[PDB]
């Protein structure tokens, strides 16, 4: 999986530990997969309380920059694959 | 007041009421489009259903014959019972301590907006990627996807995007640790 390993390789990168769970039959990718692409689901909170849903829902804005510099880092490696069999 | 701009975007767009029942895609495309033209990039709205506009924003690569990034993310959000919050859940109140309240924060504004300033740094800081990325903004997740993505993964103007791999949304996680929903191959729930 080229993707994951791209992705995979920017968390080493900047130290941040990954637990891997199964996804959902459930939100856009559900439609994403389901028509053939590859797709993670991935938004990059962590010490925030598990408040989707709730009352109070908050995120702390130190933890939303730092999300912002992650994708900073994930989109050149992502963008970056080389061409692979399925772009043909 | 001084407050890193970033933030200060994420505090607005939460701030758009996109709450289910009735949310307000009408303001949310508007942003959308909006931000489109002050980043520099094209924008492509396809109203899958009547009142059920996709937005995508496109950052085209140096080799945009191989297939592309999606960064996907959905608009609206559930409901409230705003007589059980702190502060007003489309305020956008921002505490001493540095906690945003609002519902979205988590579910899922914050990753549709750090999509958007990643891509504004990366490309005003002059970088360029082989592969396109086009950030899709999709109404409907929160009731089941029927008038919103599940639409959109038929048309043409999806067909036309030559999607590679796809990032959307995953959960908070209270450790230090960040959780991930992996999938290969064909996803379990087809397996069937
Ligand atoms: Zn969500
Ligand atoms: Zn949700």
């Amino acid at each position: 999986n080229p993707w994951w390993a791209a992705f995979s390789r920017v968390c080493k990168d900047m130290n941040l530990t990954l637990e891997p769970e199964i996804m959902p039959a459930a939100g856009d990718n559900r439609y994403i997969r389901a028509v053939g692409v590859p797709a993670l689901g991935f938004s990059p909170m962590n010490r925030t309380p598990v408040l989707l849903h709730d009352h109070d829902e908050r995120l702390h804005e130190a933890v939303f920059l730092r999300g912002v510099d992650i994708y900073t880092r994930l989109l050149p490696a992502l963008a970056s694959v080389p061409a692979l069999p399925s772009d043909s | 007041e001084e407050e890193h701009p970033s933030v200060t975007l994420f505090r607005q767009y939460l701030r758009i009421r996109t709450v289910q029942p009735k949310p307000d895609y009408g303001a949310a495309v508007a942003f959308f489009e909006e931000t489109a033209r002050q980043l520099g990039l094209g924008c492509q709205k396809v109203e899958v259903a009547p009142g059920y506009v996709v937005t995508v924003l496109t950052w085209p690569g140096t080799n945009p014959t191989l297939s592309s990034i999606l960064l996907n993310s959905h608009t609206d959000v559930v409901p409230v019972f705003k007589e059980h919050w702190s502060h007003d859940p489309f305020e956008a109140f921002k505490d001493s301590e540095g906690y945003i309240y609002a519902r979205g924060a988590q579910d899922m504004k914050c990753v549709s907006i750090q999509y958007l300033e990643a891509v504004r740094r990366l490309k005003v800081e002059g970088h360029r990627f082989p592969r396109t990325i086009h950030m899709t903004f999709v109404p409907d997740e929160e009731v089941g996807g029927h008038q919103g993505m599940e639409l959109f993964v038929q048309r043409p103007e999806f067909h036309a995007l030559r999607a590679g791999f796809a990032l959307d949304e995953g959960i908070a996680n209270p450790t230090d640790a960040f959780t991930v929903f992996y999938s290969e191959r064909s996803p379990w729930w087809v397996r069937v």
